[PDB]
């Protein structure tokens, strides 16, 4: 986990709030998982339209699915 | 001398089990030579004993 | 070297004791202890029982991390090292007290003093330690070259097969871990379904490199009765087959046959039926394909046929028959050879052909040879005498001793030797023949007439 | 029918080896911890010792070749389990990994 | 930049967990993907320790948001995702081991 890289996103975005030891391993633990259901959609969408290249729109319609189940 | 085909199956896998539990225990084995025998007794399959 | 010697045996016996408390000089004394550590080690060595005491403190994590990697850099043996104290190291990194880094100097003074240890019996006991040193990631080509020096027949394990299986599956492929394979197919191909390439890699560190792997040892990578069958390459020299002739096996091809010396031992005294019938269906090939004649005229290709040629007539005369292809080849060539290109070559195949009757080689030697006789050089028809005189050497050297090996037959063997009588005088009354009508062709040279006579002492 | 003699001589050291080794260093887990400041609730159901943990997953798998399948209930503790798959000793199942199983070292 | 570079090595997991060649604009929309996730996950966090009246991010929130998400289910815990996608440092410091006399190293 790039733990350096972590603590300059939480500090720069919201300046208020505080990570613990150990805390931002699950947040990379949640990044793995976020690339890793994005790019089973786009797999997805790229195999039912038959187009090999990943196209823009693939990556679009997949920012609508898997983003809106981040929201809670 | 199927009795042996699964004892030496049950010796296998039993043996590689209780070194993982001495190794996964954090036991310093070192001074006690009875402990250090069985470990170093651990290794050998049915064909040397 | 007894003052050097003095400041170490109070600098062992310092640090035998842990840190002392309620003592602020840890900034000058254990440091200046630490620098005994290095001068008498790069100058004289240490003894095998301060290799023990050291070795201890270093992985139990005592003074810390920046200490005890300083220790593991620069020590020097002089006397051999103890198996026990092998056994008790694995010990104390079994406790957990000990870093990352200085776990990776523990497994390269391993490796450099391989060789300085004769005693690898309880090294041996632990190599159930050293396979499960491989959940650590950072640790993995620091594990695989101990793991490749300390492996035997009965340390290659299936399930150690599946494990490193599944590594080659996630983290791909790394040279460590193909070469621990390649070991593990040079002891036990059977336990391993997934084949590997064969292709020249250096594996490892070797090529006798100990001054570059000092210079890289200050500050670099160290921070993350049978009845079966015995192997025809296990025999290596002459008492390997020796003690092993009751049992060998079948090789993959007959063309290795004739690379080794040791495996025309075995046709000497083997009279096996498809042995023989194999070894004619592979160089009757040899010789059709591969000859002069067929090619777009290379003489490159014609000096390694005239080199397989060479194989050919020191296996026949270290056999001391002829083989069953050589001579069917003779019988298709002898009408399309001319007189050269390596006639003398071609003129020793014909020397060691075995006895058979003389109305069946008549028609398909001594007419295509009469034909080149009498019509090629002086120098060919010295050649054919003394190819003639060598054929009268194996088929008389045959003839003399096929009397004493055959007590079997209850008939007598008047009609045999008889028949083999009228097969020898007509054999010497061709080439007398031969010698009295080629006298006239050249009109009494006695360059031919010594060579006559010679073929008269056989 | 000495040797198989012998290597039930060796078991029964092994299994009193097995069974002093997980004595002395293992002990029965209280189920009464961190019970300052706060109050976590656990159930009624009692652990058991580690020892009698490894003779279930013995006899599930030696008995019965196919269904070494152990249900994870209230009677386990998830360190016991953490202890059983960190050194690879026991494996979960990838399709539910609520079920665990004494992986066998023969293949 | 250092956001790019720090981004940039999510990218190269991106390249990997597609098994394709991806074009160079196309991983600009994954960047811009990130950084609104980002400060997506910066925003569930806030409402998330508001609701306990706190500002120092404890566990049980993080536990919270992969069960609103549908990562960590009921036959799925926290524990499986550890175990296979972490290596054995970050496994040791997350996951309570079992150890002689009872003890546990990443004690709570």
């Amino acid at each position: 986990a790039p733990r350096g890289f972590l603590k300059r996103v939480f500090k720069r975005k919201k300046p208020q709030l505080r990570l613990e030891k150990s805390g931002d391993l699950l947040v990379h633990l949640n990044c793995l998982l976020f690339v890793h259901r994005l790019a089973e959609e786009s797999r997805t969408n790229a195999c039912a339209s038959k187009c090999r290249v990943i196209n823009k729109e693939h990556v679009l319609a997949a920012a609508k699915v898997i983003l809106k189940k981040s929201r809670g | 001398r199927q009795n042996l085909q699964m004892e030496i199956k049950i010796t296998t896998v039993i043996q590689h089990v209780f070194q993982n539990l001495i190794l996964g225990s954090k036991v310093n084995w070192a001074e006690d030579p009875a402990l250090k025998e069985i470990v170093l007794q651990l290794e050998k399959n049915v064909d040397m004993m | 070297d007894q003052a050097e010697e003095d400041a170490l045996q109070m600098a062992v016996g310092y640090f035998e004791k842990g840190p002392i408390k309620a003592s602020q000089n840890k900034d000058k004394t254990l440091e200046k202890h630490l620098k005994t550590v290095e001068n008498v080690a790069w100058k004289n060595g240490l003894a095998s029982e301060e290799i023990d005491i050291l070795l201890n403190i270093a992985l139990s994590g005592k003074f810390g991390n920046a200490v005890n990697t300083r220790i593991l850099k620069c020590m020097i043996p002089a006397t051999v090292i103890s198996e026990d104290s092998v056994v008790k190291a694995v010990s104390w990194l079994c406790v957990g007290k000990c870093s990352g880094s200085t776990k990776v100097l523990f497994y390269r003074w391993l490796v450099a003093m391989f060789d300085f240890i004769d005693r690898k019996e309880q090294i041996n006991l632990l190599y159930g330690f050293f396979f499960a040193s491989l959940q650590d990631d950072a640790l993995c080509p620091y594990v695989c070259h101990l793991l490749y020096l300390l492996t035997k027949k009965e340390n290659v394990k299936p399930f150690r097969v599946r494990k490193l299986l599944d590594l080659q599956a996630k983290m791909g492929m790394q040279p460590h871990l193909q070469a621990l394979l390649s070991l593990y197919k040079f002891f036990a191909p059977a336990l391993i379904s997934v084949s590997l390439p064969v292709r020249k890699k250096i594996y490892f560190k070797n090529s006798e490199n100990l001054w570059k792997t000092a210079l890289l040892a200050v500050k670099q990578r160290n921070r993350g009765n049978r009845s079966g069958s015995f192997p025809l390459e296990q025999l290596q020299s002459f008492p390997q087959l020796l003690q092993n002739i009751h049992c060998l096996e079948l090789p993959s091809q007959m063309g290795s046959v004739l690379n080794n010396s040791l495996l025309l031992h075995y046709i000497n005294c083997v009279r096996d039926e498809p042995v023989l019938l194999r070894f004619y269906y592979w160089l009757s090939q040899t010789l059709q394909e591969e000859c002069i004649w067929y090619k777009v005229n290379n003489y490159e290709h014609g000096k390694e046929f005239t080199n397989f040629l060479d194989t050919i007539i020191r296996a026949e005369c270290f056999l001391q028959e002829g083989f069953y292809s050589c001579e069917a080849f003779l019988y298709k060539s002898l009408p399309l050879w001319d007189g050269l290109c390596c006639r003398s070559q071609f003129l020793q195949l014909v020397s060691w052909i075995p006895f058979s009757s003389f109305s069946e080689v008549k028609p398909l030697l001594f007419d295509h040879l009469a034909q080149l006789f009498f019509t090629s050089t002086i120098y060919f028809k010295c050649s054919v005498l003394q190819s003639l005189k060598e054929l009268l050497q194996n088929w008389l050297l045959w003839l003399s001793m096929d009397i004493h090996m055959k007590p079997v037959t209850n008939s007598p063997l008047e009609t045999t030797l008889g028949g083999s009588m009228n097969s020898v005088s007509k054999l010497i009354h061709y080439v007398g023949w031969l010698s009295t009508t080629a006298m006239r062709l050249e009109s009494n040279n006695t360059f031919l007439l010594h060579f006559i006579l010679d073929f008269y002492e056989k | 029918k000495t040797k198989m003699l012998n290597i039930k001589e060796y078991k029964e050291k092994l299994l009193s080896t097995l069974g002093e080794f997980l004595e002395d260093h293992f002990p029965l887990p209280d189920r009464s911890v961190k019970k300052k400041k706060k109050n976590i609730q656990e159930s009624s159901v009692n652990l058991i010792t580690l020892h009698e943990m490894l003779e279930i997953l013995i006899n599930r798998l030696f008995d019965v070749p196919h269904d070494p399948y152990v249900k994870i209930s209230d009677s386990f503790w998830p360190p016991y389990v953490e202890l059983l798959l960190r050194n690879g000793i026991a494996l979960r199942h990838p399709e539910d990994p609520t079920r665990i199983r004494l992986e066998a070292f023969h293949q | 930049d250092p956001h790019k570079a720090g981004l940039s090595h999510y990218v190269k997991l991106f390249s990997f967990y597609a098994k394709m060649p991806m074009e160079r604009k196309a991983l600009e929309m994954v960047e811009k993907c990130l950084d609104k996730y980002f400060q997506h996950l910066c925003d569930d966090l806030e409402v998330f320790a508001a609701h306990a009246g706190r500002k120092t991010v404890k566990p049980e929130d993080l536990e919270l948001l992969m069960r609103r998400q549908g990562l960590v289910t009921d036959q799925v815990s926290l524990h499986v995702l550890v175990e296979r996608h972490l290596p054995l440092e970050y496994r040791q410091l997350l996951i309570p081991c079992a150890y002689s006399g009872n003890s546990v190293f990443p004690a709570q």
